[PDB]
RNA sequence: CGGUAGCGGGCGUGGAUCCCUGGAUGUCCGAAUGGGGGAACCCGGCCGGCGGGAACGCCGGUCACCGCGCCUUUUUGCGCGGGGGGAACCUGGGGAACUGAAACAUCUCAGUACCCAGAGGAGAGGAAAGAGAAAUCGACUCCCUGAGUAGCGGCGAGCGAAAGGGGACCAGCCUAAACCGUCCGGCUUGUCCGGGCGGGGUCGUGGGGCCCUCGGACACCGAAUCCCCAGCCUAGCCGAAGCUGUUGGGAAGCAGCGCCAGAGAGGGUGAAAGCCCCGUAGGCGAAAGGUGGGGGGAUAGGUGAGGGUACCCGAGUACCCCGUGGUUCGUGGAGCCAUGGGGGAAUCUGGGCGGACCACCGCCUAAGGCUAAGUACUCCGGGUGACCGAUAGCGCACCAGUACCGUGAGGGAAAGGUGAAAAGAACCCCGGGAGGGGAGUGAAAUAGAGCCUGAAACCGUGGGCUUACAAGCAGUCACGGCCCCGCAAGGGGUUGUGGCGUGCCUAUUGAAGCAUGAGCCGGCGACUCACGGUCGUGGGCGAGCUUAAGCCGUUGAGGCGGAGGCGUAGGGAAACCGAGUCCGAACAGGGCGUCUAGUCCGCGGCCGUGGACCCGAAACCGGGCGAGCUAGCCCUGGCC
RNA sequence: CAGGCGGUAGGGGAGCGUUCCCGAUGCCGAUGAAGGCCGACCCGCGAGGGCGGCUGGAGGUAAGGGAAGUGCGAAUGCCG
RNA sequence: ACCCGGUGAAAUUGAACUGGCCGUGAAGAUGCGGCCUACCCGUGGCAGGACGAAAAGACCCCGUGGAGCUUUACUGCAGC
């Protein structure tokens, strides 16, 4: 039984806390195991790279680390506001997520 | 002691015997409803004896 | 665990009213031929043990 | 697509990984089972298969032994079963010593440790030849009590019941024998004997058999056996409610206004979050397997009253004796239960028992077996701590029963922490590298991986004061000088000269002692706890005080429970008498008593029993491990 | 006001500090917890307790009570 | 052995700013007294002292300690 995520990728997300309070981007990907989720363009870091075959002229090169799986939270596609995800059973049987807060279909 | 207990907190004056709680139903806003009429604004601890 | 009674005290000694101690008098078993009367006579009663001794005696016997 | 990045390739809404249930596969060793063997390797028989397959090899199947049914033509076959492991707990067979007794032998330690056999989720025990004084109880086990009583005891050290009462649990059954039936065998041929099977029978108001008489045989009871179901376990699921501002690297902080609450347990999130995340309260959940001590169904089974008869009612048994064990019982007046030896009955008008023996009065029915629950334990799962926090807590938080030591049995460690995030430092510079200096990342690099904090011993660099005609437990008092902080006056550091000056601990009549202990620093390190006593003390009640186990309730809530314990009377070896009583002829005289105060809880001091303030023997005992060193011998070789 | 106050074994009395509990769903805490390092400062007879500077970086625990694995310099102690 | 380059232990160690004499003192003093002597620091050497190191004296005694051995010590067991 998995680690339970309440985001997947690629949902649109809100970064809530942290340096990246406010940013809003797509979940670029999730790793359960830590816990955590990658959204694009948020929490970019200065990775120095050796000279390589891959990075001939070397320094430095960016990339996205990842958040916390906590600090980000689901936008609604209804109402455009971040919310708390709520489960419903449909008609037929298998259920789905739903916002919290006026009642729409995340997807 | 649990006698002189219940004395101590009658001379106090902060004991009060009520016959029946009204509003409450079962939830909580409704004892607050009811708390608030018995003067019970939560400025001060309660113990809350009954069946 | 809870404390024995000694029962050799037990066997020998009583503890009276206001826990005095008392025993039979010493020296009476035998030889007594030439024993005087009065030596055998008052032999034959009780007396008191004394303080010291009598209250040793009587952490012995603490049922009682 | 484990820890696990890397290189190199894949899979997933056609529902993957992952979790649960049931299958499949499962080399070799191990009870180890065809045989051998120095475990994990070696060699086979029978029957099939494979390769060109005769030889050779591989593959599949099969072949150990013991017990019971002997169903087996003994031979031969078939069938059910056993073996070995398990943390502790359990029963049984055997069974120490240190120690205590301030020595020691009886005694104690103790039927303990330990060895061995066996049982199972428990095991043991269990339906009276009981208890033991009441005209009583009614299987066993477990808890409280009775009780440290009765007793046992070099009558020393010490040991230590039972009945009764209060509770937990609750449950009772099957046979042997008479007698009927049948079946194979006997040859003393038979109303006979023996073995098997079925019926019958199950006892202490004594029962049962067989013959006679009424009853009912369709009434009733009813499993501990079988069937079904609820319920439970082994995966899961739903689950209320927060925004904005602000400081900050980061908000959960502060501020403003809100909301939920059968949810304000807790954990996480860059710091302190009921409303962000997982959850929490409250609910819902199984196709499959396990359980099912509750509910329902069935089957096995089980049930009367008289009169007669005198057929049966567990044998080397009872019983007696000798030698012992058990019990509180240590030979004691020594019963009772058990039995190694000898003698050796009876079938109810019979036997055993109520502490020698006898009489009386009673209790019970031996010499066949089964039985749940209440109880014990903790390898395992969960929950909780006025439990530990890396020298602690298990030996082990980490690759630990490991490294290592030891022939072996066996011994047995040390070792946790960058950061919120690897953003784990490209690139340049010195250098063979190591290591550093720039740069860069971060809130912080005095978080840089030999990474949080980073004390002390210990080692250096720099500065102030000081020191080369003074001899000293190293300090101290004074004065003076220099350096520093100070408006002032005052102070800090250092020490030139003057005064005075026998380290610390322990052990001691006495130590600076040439008596003991300590290189130095850090950390671990010794008067506890339980039960019972005796005083003091803070309280509660008072001629009364008080519950124990357990039951109910809770789930950091208490209540119930009076059995029992202390006290309200003492004296006496006792019978016994009683404000008295004992010795005594006493109506002398003495002794011990009377002339009320207790009891429950907490705290403290001390005492008894426990290792009892901590560390230390030389030794004694049990069970194993060692003749790869050494000693001797046995077998087979070699050397001079 | 008067008198007493050397002290080993030992007896008595009053306190200080450590860990944990109630007090706590509280209060203190990134405007910096614990711990560390200094100090010629304050309070206390003393054990101690404060205050200030530096470090440190996430905890802490009041008044009043409760409970103990509670205080080290020596054991040819133990570990490092 | 000594000197130079390289590597680099140990028992021991309360701390030491560790002189002589005559006294003294638990009776054998670097450490107490009074005198005498001595600029500061080392290196190669000798062993008189530090009652030097090492080993909680093996001698001796003590402990109602241990063990091995003996016998016409006591009690017991095997064996006969
Ligand atoms: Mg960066
Ligand atoms: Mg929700
Ligand atoms: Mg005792
Ligand atoms: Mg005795
Ligand atoms: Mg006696
Ligand atoms: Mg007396
Ligand atoms: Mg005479
Ligand atoms: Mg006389
Ligand atoms: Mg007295
Ligand atoms: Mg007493
Ligand atoms: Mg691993
Ligand atoms: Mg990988
Ligand atoms: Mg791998
Ligand atoms: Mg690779
Ligand atoms: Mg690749
Ligand atoms: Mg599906
Ligand atoms: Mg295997
Ligand atoms: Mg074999
Ligand atoms: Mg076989
Ligand atoms: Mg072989
Ligand atoms: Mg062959
Ligand atoms: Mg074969
Ligand atoms: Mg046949
Ligand atoms: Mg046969
Ligand atoms: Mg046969
Ligand atoms: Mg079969
Ligand atoms: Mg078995
Ligand atoms: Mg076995
Ligand atoms: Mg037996
Ligand atoms: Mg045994
Ligand atoms: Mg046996
Ligand atoms: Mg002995
Ligand atoms: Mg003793
Ligand atoms: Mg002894
Ligand atoms: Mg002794
Ligand atoms: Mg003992
Ligand atoms: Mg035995
Ligand atoms: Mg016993
Ligand atoms: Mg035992
Ligand atoms: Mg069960
Ligand atoms: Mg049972
Ligand atoms: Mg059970
Ligand atoms: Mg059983
Ligand atoms: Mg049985
Ligand atoms: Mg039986
Ligand atoms: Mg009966
Ligand atoms: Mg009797
Ligand atoms: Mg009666
Ligand atoms: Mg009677
Ligand atoms: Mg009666
Ligand atoms: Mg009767
Ligand atoms: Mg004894
Ligand atoms: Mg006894
Ligand atoms: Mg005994
Ligand atoms: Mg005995
Ligand atoms: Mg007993
Ligand atoms: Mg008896
Ligand atoms: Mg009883
Ligand atoms: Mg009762
Ligand atoms: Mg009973
Ligand atoms: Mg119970
Ligand atoms: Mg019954
Ligand atoms: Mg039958
Ligand atoms: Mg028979
Ligand atoms: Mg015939
Ligand atoms: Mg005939
Ligand atoms: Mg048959
Ligand atoms: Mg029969
Ligand atoms: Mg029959
Ligand atoms: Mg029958
Ligand atoms: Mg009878
Ligand atoms: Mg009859
Ligand atoms: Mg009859
Ligand atoms: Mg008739
Ligand atoms: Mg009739
Ligand atoms: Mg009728
Ligand atoms: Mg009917
Ligand atoms: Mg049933
Ligand atoms: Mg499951
Ligand atoms: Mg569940
Ligand atoms: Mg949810
Ligand atoms: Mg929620
Ligand atoms: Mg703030
Ligand atoms: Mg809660
Ligand atoms: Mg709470
Ligand atoms: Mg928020
Ligand atoms: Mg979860
Ligand atoms: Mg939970
Ligand atoms: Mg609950
Ligand atoms: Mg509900
Ligand atoms: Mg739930
Ligand atoms: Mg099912
Ligand atoms: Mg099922
Ligand atoms: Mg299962
Ligand atoms: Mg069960
Ligand atoms: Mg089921
Ligand atoms: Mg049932
Ligand atoms: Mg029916
Ligand atoms: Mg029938
Ligand atoms: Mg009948
Ligand atoms: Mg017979
Ligand atoms: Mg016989
Ligand atoms: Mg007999
Ligand atoms: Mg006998
Ligand atoms: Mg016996
Ligand atoms: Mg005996
Ligand atoms: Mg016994
Ligand atoms: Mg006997
Ligand atoms: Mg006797
Ligand atoms: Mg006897
Ligand atoms: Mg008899
Ligand atoms: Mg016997
Ligand atoms: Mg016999
Ligand atoms: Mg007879
Ligand atoms: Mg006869
Ligand atoms: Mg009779
Ligand atoms: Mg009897
Ligand atoms: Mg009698
Ligand atoms: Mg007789
Ligand atoms: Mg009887
Ligand atoms: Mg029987
Ligand atoms: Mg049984
Ligand atoms: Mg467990
Ligand atoms: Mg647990
Ligand atoms: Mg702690
Ligand atoms: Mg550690
Ligand atoms: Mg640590
Ligand atoms: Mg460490
Ligand atoms: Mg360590
Ligand atoms: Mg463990
Ligand atoms: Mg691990
Ligand atoms: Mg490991
Ligand atoms: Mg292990
Ligand atoms: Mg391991
Ligand atoms: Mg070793
Ligand atoms: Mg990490
Ligand atoms: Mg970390
Ligand atoms: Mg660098
Ligand atoms: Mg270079
Ligand atoms: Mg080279
Ligand atoms: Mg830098
Ligand atoms: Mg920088
Ligand atoms: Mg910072
Ligand atoms: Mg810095
Ligand atoms: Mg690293
Ligand atoms: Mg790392
Ligand atoms: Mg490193
Ligand atoms: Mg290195
Ligand atoms: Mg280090
Ligand atoms: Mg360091
Ligand atoms: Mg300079
Ligand atoms: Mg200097
Ligand atoms: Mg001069
Ligand atoms: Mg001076
Ligand atoms: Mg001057
Ligand atoms: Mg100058
Ligand atoms: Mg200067
Ligand atoms: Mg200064
Ligand atoms: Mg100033
Ligand atoms: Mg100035
Ligand atoms: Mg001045
Ligand atoms: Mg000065
Ligand atoms: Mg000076
Ligand atoms: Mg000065
Ligand atoms: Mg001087
Ligand atoms: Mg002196
Ligand atoms: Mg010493
Ligand atoms: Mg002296
Ligand atoms: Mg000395
Ligand atoms: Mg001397
Ligand atoms: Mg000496
Ligand atoms: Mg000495
Ligand atoms: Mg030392
Ligand atoms: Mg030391
Ligand atoms: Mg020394
Ligand atoms: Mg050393
Ligand atoms: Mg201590
Ligand atoms: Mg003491
Ligand atoms: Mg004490
Ligand atoms: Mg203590
Ligand atoms: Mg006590
Ligand atoms: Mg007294
Ligand atoms: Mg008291
Ligand atoms: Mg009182
Ligand atoms: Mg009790
Ligand atoms: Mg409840
Ligand atoms: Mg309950
Ligand atoms: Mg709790
Ligand atoms: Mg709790
Ligand atoms: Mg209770
Ligand atoms: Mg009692
Ligand atoms: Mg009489
Ligand atoms: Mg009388
Ligand atoms: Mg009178
Ligand atoms: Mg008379
Ligand atoms: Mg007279
Ligand atoms: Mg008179
Ligand atoms: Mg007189
Ligand atoms: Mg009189
Ligand atoms: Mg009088
Ligand atoms: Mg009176
Ligand atoms: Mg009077
Ligand atoms: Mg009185
Ligand atoms: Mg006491
Ligand atoms: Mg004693
Ligand atoms: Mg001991
Ligand atoms: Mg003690
Ligand atoms: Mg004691
Ligand atoms: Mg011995
Ligand atoms: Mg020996
Ligand atoms: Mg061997
Ligand atoms: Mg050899
Ligand atoms: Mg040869
Ligand atoms: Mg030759
Ligand atoms: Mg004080
Ligand atoms: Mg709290
Ligand atoms: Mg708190
Ligand atoms: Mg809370
Ligand atoms: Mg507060
Ligand atoms: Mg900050
Ligand atoms: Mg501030
Ligand atoms: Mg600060
Ligand atoms: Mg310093
Ligand atoms: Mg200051
Ligand atoms: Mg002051
Ligand atoms: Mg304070
Ligand atoms: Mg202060
Ligand atoms: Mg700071
Ligand atoms: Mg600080
Ligand atoms: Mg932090
Ligand atoms: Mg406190
Ligand atoms: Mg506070
Ligand atoms: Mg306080
Ligand atoms: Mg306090
Ligand atoms: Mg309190
Ligand atoms: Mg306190
Ligand atoms: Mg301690
Ligand atoms: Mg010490
Ligand atoms: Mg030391
Ligand atoms: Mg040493
Ligand atoms: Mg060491
Ligand atoms: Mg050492
Ligand atoms: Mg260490
Ligand atoms: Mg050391
Ligand atoms: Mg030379
Ligand atoms: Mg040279
Ligand atoms: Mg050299
Ligand atoms: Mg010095
Ligand atoms: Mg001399
Ligand atoms: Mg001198
Ligand atoms: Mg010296
Ligand atoms: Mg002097
Ligand atoms: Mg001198
Ligand atoms: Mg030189
Ligand atoms: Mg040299
Ligand atoms: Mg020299
Ligand atoms: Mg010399
Ligand atoms: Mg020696
Ligand atoms: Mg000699
Ligand atoms: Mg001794
Ligand atoms: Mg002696
Ligand atoms: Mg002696
Ligand atoms: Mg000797
Ligand atoms: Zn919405």
């Amino acid at each position: 039984m998995r680690v339970k995520m309440h985001v997947k990728k690629g949902d649109t997300v809100l970064v809530a806390s942290g340096k990246y309070k406010g940013r809003v981007g797509k979940v670029k990907e999730v790793l359960p195991k830590k816990y955590a989720v990658i959204v694009e363009g948020v929490n970019i870091v200065k990775k120095a790279v050796r000279v390589s075959p891959k990075y001939p002229q070397g320094g430095f090169i960016e990339k996205e680390a990842p958040l916390h799986a906590s600090k980000v939270r689901p936008i609604c596609p209804a109402c455009g506001k971040p919310t708390r995800v709520r489960k419903k059973f449909l008609e037929n049987g298998k259920k789905i997520r739903v916002c919290a807060k006026c009642g729409g279909a995340l997807d | 002691g649990l006698a002189m207990a219940v004395a101590d907190r009658a001379r106090e004056g902060k004991l009060l015997l009520v016959e029946a709680f009204a509003g409450v139903n079962g939830k909580t806003k409704e004892f607050l409803a009811w708390a608030k009429e018995a003067g019970l604004d939560g400025s001060e601890s309660v113990l809350l004896v009954t069946g | 665990p809870k404390m024995k009674t000694h029962k050799g005290a037990k066997k020998r000694v009583k503890i009276t009213a206001s826990g005095k101690v008392v025993a039979m008098k010493t020296g009476k078993r035998h030889l007594n031929w030439q024993k005087s009367g009065k030596e055998i006579r008052q032999k034959g009663r009780k007396f008191v043990l004394a303080k010291p001794e009598a209250e040793r005696i009587k952490l012995l016997l603490p049922y009682e």
